[PDB]
């Protein structure tokens, strides 16, 4: 563990750090009206839209089936348009936040269908506005679920980045791959595996804290 | 008339088997005015409120609120609607996400009423239904009466002009009943608000409603004013339930004590059922002065309704065995139904 | 800025930098990629100077597909391929139905595969040249089933019950300590188009830092290193 | 004693505040016997309930059911117990993944009793609380007290020794006799112990053997039904049992009514009757002895334990003096009388 | 598209479909029991054991931080143990299948935190065992998130096996990367493409339909 390799190690943790929370949350920015379509459009919810859902989904769905590499190429010329950029850091996230956002709707979707039944009768007997009642009883009423699913989430974005980071920004796993792996180095593997269990019982820690917390 | 329901029919398919959960009833509701629904479980009393709401759509049948069509309305215009009736549900349906003040500032919050209003009315929600200590306590840290008073309580908060009670009394203690339904009553008369109300507990019924409906499986057997509902009702179906909601208890005691037969010095056991009679009319205190009997009231539900008083009453008849006779005969004539249940 | 490939190519590319930062002092941004076309499209899209992992077949083939605008501006290590096997000492104790690895990239997937042809066991259709696939085997009279791996993978393969035979590189081979002339069973002569072919666009590949580093990389100390 | 509890104490720490929802509480109830529980919301009676259940720990105190004690007995012990004892929630909680049938069934799986014996005994049941052609649709397709009456019946599937009930706040007044009927029918031949909460006195004074009665999660006062609906001790008990009586005056007499008398004027006037001669007649007697006449308005009036209690609103009707005169009397034989106005 | 890459593509198919399917059942019959005890031995539940649950997760964040090559390789000889090969179809399975596991667990976990508090204490009050109340309570009435989450797990495991095939498997995505991609043929790459749509469309509308199917 020479210092060049204590600095690139700080490095790849800055990597996935970026791109794990990074792409988590603008994941959620898109999946979450995505997932909240998702449910309200069901044959039966606020605004049961057969259509609508069906186009929704169909979106989800077809999104779910691109692989990861051909999705990042596809995205290469969007990417640039975005950030200037295909390559390295902010160039990785991109496409990863696409990749996620699909499965945190469907995340969403799963934690909405959990609510109650009587409650949505409530909010739709008290005459409240579609939005009124997303943004004041599904979310509210869903809160705890979602904040578990965000938990997961980032669990999983965590190798996800470290996979497709290998436009020039792989962090922690890529370095693991390259000089833990590639290249029998024990040390260098250990610490990338002990920064990464670390990681994720932060992230687990603080998700069931905030769980907890919401009764 | 604040409320018109019309040919209201409603069929659920659960799996194997269709059901008429309600078979064309129709019932109007004038302004200000108090409304009770009975019925033997499983009738369809909580369907027929929820088609109000149109928290249940009707497969045939058309609904009037305020002189607005709902069946035929756009899903904003029905909302902008629903915030003019207010519902209380058998389970409350709290959301626990929001304390006791939350839930009952919700309804508030829909009209983006300013946030000093909704402390101020809340609060004296709160304080009406004795929750004023409680505002800031989750639903999942209240008793089962606590949580009742909490969905009164948010019902009320936007001032509608309609309520929808299911049974929002059973889980509340007699005195803590007493104050909610007199709140309501000074509701009533002061704004003039139309209730409509599901109950098993007859008590509530004559307590306040003005009118009261009957309902057998999907069917509105008959209404009219409590005295004549529970008084010479009509429908074999309606006076037999009626008749489930008179006590006759014979208790015991008499059960075991009771004779067929007339034994010398025997004391008829008697059961008495007053169908809107004179309340002014003094027949027992009568009966005794004229023909030296006594009647020993047992057990008594009597009621007062429209200038009549109806009810039955279990006594006994004491005196000579032809001295009873005569005082029934002369009770039976001023229309006392009078049934001789043995000798004791 | 430079482009490199993740593979084992990446010290050659180290030591260079390392010239490259002592003769000339120019702060290079360096790039690895885990794919083949992403150096390219990164030229082509003028993220990065240059690129040094392709061979000129495989270069051709870019300037034909996406039609790049890029030219050879480099010489080269001499990168052996090689047919190795710890479970046979000739190619006389090969069997049928044997299974036979090779790296799953293209360039050396049909590098080996024309290693394959020239051995004798299989043989593929005319007009092709350095790039083939398994899309192309005609001949296959052993019944040999062909293995697409990350390159990597497959020294530990010759360790596989079902692997007979694995077309591995030169400094894997030399990981575990064969070397492919003498320890390797059987091998390739010199194949001339694998050449690492340094490559820049044809715009940028006259600017001054394109060619010190193209200098950097070319040198005694690159050479013995390797 | 099927159950006793001693020095049950509970605190709840919602959040900033704590609350003492049970302070030293004790209750036995012999087997076979029938016990309500009565209080304003709030006091704690279904956590008493649970406290029995030990679906709530409590903080000091100690429960024995049939003879064993709870708060120290390991979980398993603790099953096994718990399959002697039903429970009936206020709702329900019924399994929506299964139907009226599995839902009462699943009791008796829980014995691993014979196939044969689990439908019979579960038709039997859903019989015996009209539910018998329900027996196969779920839980989300049921009206309120077909739910109610589902958790009865799985209440007593096992044959508990003990039963734990509102109960029938969800039940007309028909089917809530039936169901009271069978409860009766069960104690007095299986001897099954009771023990229920309810806001209907009118159940209590059912089939309630004895009372008790909950105030700020303090036991105020047990007696049987009669003995706390007539003359209750304890300013809060008899304040209470106060608010449980039909002090209606129809606003009909309210409007009409006259703090003062005047001539020809009828007295309006309520009574009550604290454990009062059931055989004495003293109505009919007054109206014989004073030729008064007592037209009853409304009346609550009921018979337990050889005497009658209850409260009755009437007109006194004749002359004031006589009026005055028939009063008196009353109040001599122990009614108590008071005058509300004159109409 | 020539009649060998016909067979090839079908090859892809039977790949995908069995990385898939196999690898989502067993890391399902392993996860569930461990998505079971970390919702039984929370604070509070029938079983509420600290220590269990500490170990229990532990495990679990443990795998889940694993980078899924490191994995794979750590698993090569086990994996030989178990298929009698470290590479091709079932070789690719088994690693993929001790991916998913830990991600499947806590989705079950999720899911059970998702019943509600009256029917657990309903189950102790009856005198259930645990064992009894997982088998007749906790699973059965979990059983609509139990099944969306293994439609969500599924759809993820497709392009998953995609990646992680590349032991001499790979199915449709290694495919698309290498004939597809690599290769500019546009006709393979809309073949893998349109393939793997109606592969998730299949699996998401089979678990609608049993969502549905239950109430
Ligand atoms: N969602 C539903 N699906 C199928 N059947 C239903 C549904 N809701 C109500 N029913 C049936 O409607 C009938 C009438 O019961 P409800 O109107 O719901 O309640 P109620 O009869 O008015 O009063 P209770 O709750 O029985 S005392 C019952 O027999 C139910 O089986
Ligand atoms: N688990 C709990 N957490 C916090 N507070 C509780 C809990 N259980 C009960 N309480 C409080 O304890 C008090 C009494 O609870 P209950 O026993 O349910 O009320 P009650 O005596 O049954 O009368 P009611 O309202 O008619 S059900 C109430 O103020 C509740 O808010
Ligand atoms: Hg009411
Ligand atoms: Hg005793
Ligand atoms: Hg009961």
């Amino acid at each position: 563990m020479s210092e060049p390799m204590m600095w690139l190690l700080v490095r790849g943790v800055w990597e996935t750090l970026a791109m794990t929370f990074v792409s988590g949350f603008f994941g959620f920015v898109i999946g979450l009206p995505v997932g909240v379509l998702l449910y309200v459009t069901r044959p039966g919810q606020i605004i049961a839209n057969a259509k609508l859902y069906r186009t929704v989904s169909a979106i989800v769905n077809i999104f779910r089936s691109i692989p990861f590499i051909i999705l990042l190429v596809w995205m290469i010329p969007f990417t640039r348009v975005i950030v200037g950029t295909s390559i390295g850091l902010q160039a990785a996230i991109v496409p990863l936040t696409v990749g996620a956002a699909p499965f945190i709707a469907r995340m969403v979707e799963n934690a909405l269908l959990e609510i109650p039944t009587g409650l949505i009768e409530a909010s739709r007997a008290m005459g409240a506005t579609p939005m009124q009642i997303v943004r004041k009883v599904l979310l509210p009423e869903a809160l705890p679920g979602l904040v578990n699913a965000a938990t997961i989430t980032l669990i999983t974005l965590v190798g996800y980045s470290a996979m497709g980071g290998a436009v020039g920004a792989g962090g922690l796993g890529q370095i693991g791959y390259q000089y833990g792996y590639i290249g029998y180095n024990a040390t260098v593997m250990n610490t990338v595996l002990v920064l990464l269990v670390i990681l994720v019982y932060l992230i687990q820690f603080a998700g069931d804290r905030i769980v907890r917390a919401v009764t | 008339h604040m409320i018109k329901l019309s040919n209201i029919t409603k069929v659920f398919h659960q799996g194997t088997r269709t059901i008429q959960a309600l078979n064309n009833v129709s019932l109007h509701v004038p302004a200000g005015q108090i409304y009770g629904v009975i019925g033997a479980s499983g009738a369809g009393k909580s369907t027929l409120i929820r088609c109000v709401n149109l928290l249940e759509r009707p497969t045939e049948g058309s609904v009037l609120v305020d002189g607005q069509e709902l069946t035929t309305l756009s899903e904003s215009e029905l909302t902008k609607a629903r915030r003019q009736i207010g519902m209380i549900f058998q389970h409350f349906n709290l959301l626990s996400s929001r304390t006791v003040f939350g839930n009952v500032a919700l309804p508030l919050e829909l009209d983006n009423t300013p946030k000093d209003e909704v402390k101020r009315r809340v609060t004296e929600l709160l304080s009406l239904v004795g929750l004023g200590d409680k505002h800031d306590s989750y639903p999942s840290n209240l008793s089962g009466g606590q949580k009742q008073r909490v969905a009164i309580a948010r019902a009320l908060a936007s001032n509608p002009k309609v309520l929808l009670c299911d049974q929002a009394t059973s889980a509340l203690d007699p005195a803590t009943t007493r104050s909610i339904l007199e709140l309501l009553k000074d509701i009533n008369r002061r704004l003039g608000l139309t209730i409509l109300l599901i109950t098993h507990e007859m008590d509530v019924v004559k307590r306040i409603c003005d009118c009261v409906a009957v309902i057998s499986n999907g069917e509105l057997i008959e209404q009219d004013t409590v005295s004549e509902v529970f008084s010479h009702p009509k429908t074999p179906l309606a006076q037999k339930f009626i008749q489930s909601t008179l006590h006759l208890d014979i208790p015991e005691d008499y059960q075991e004590r009771l004779q067929a037969e007339p034994f010398t010095d025997c004391v008829p056991m008697l059961r008495l059922e007053f169908t809107g009679q004179s309340v002014d009319a003094p027949l027992l205190s009568e009966t005794a002065r004229r023909f030296n009997v006594n009647n020993a009231i047992i057990s008594a539900q009597m009621d007062y309704a429209g200038g009549v008083k109806f009810g039955i009453m279990l006594t006994e008849m004491h005196g000579t065995q032809q001295d009873t006779q005569a005082a029934i005969a002369w009770l039976q004539e001023h229309h006392v139904k009078v049934e001789v249940l043995g000798y004791v | 800025k430079v482009g490199v490939i993740v593979g084992a190519e990446q010290q050659v590319a180290e030591v260079a930098q390392k010239v490259a930062k002592d003769k000339y002092g120019l702060d290079v941004e360096l790039v690895t990629f885990n794919d083949y076309v992403l150096p390219n499209e990164a030229l082509s899209k003028g993220d990065i100077d240059a690129n040094a992992f392709q061979h000129k077949p495989y270069l051709d083939q870019q300037l034909k597909d996406r039609g790049y605008k890029l030219v050879a501006v480099g010489n080269t290590f001499v990168y052996p391929i090689a047919g190795y096997s710890k479970k046979i000492k000739s190619l006389d104790e090969l069997q049928d139905g044997s299974q036979v690895a090779v790296p799953n990239d293209p360039t050396n997937l049909g590098r080996s595969l024309l290693l394959l042809q020239k051995v004798g066991l299989i043989k593929l259709k005319d007009g092709v040249g350095l790039l083939p696939t398994v899309l192309d085997v005609v001949e296959n009279p052993k019944n040999l089933k062909i293995v697409e791996l990350e390159a990597p993978q497959l020294p530990r393969s010759l360790d596989d019950a079902q692997i007979a035979l694995a077309v591995i590189n030169t400094t894997y081979a030399s990981q575990i300590g064969l070397t492919p002339a003498k320890d390797g069973i059987f091998v390739e002569d010199k194949e001339s188009p694998y050449v690492a072919l340094i490559v820049t666009r044809e715009d940028n590949k006259d600017a001054e830092n394109v060619k010190k580093f193209v200098q950097a990389y070319q040198s005694d100390e690159v050479y013995e290193a390797a």
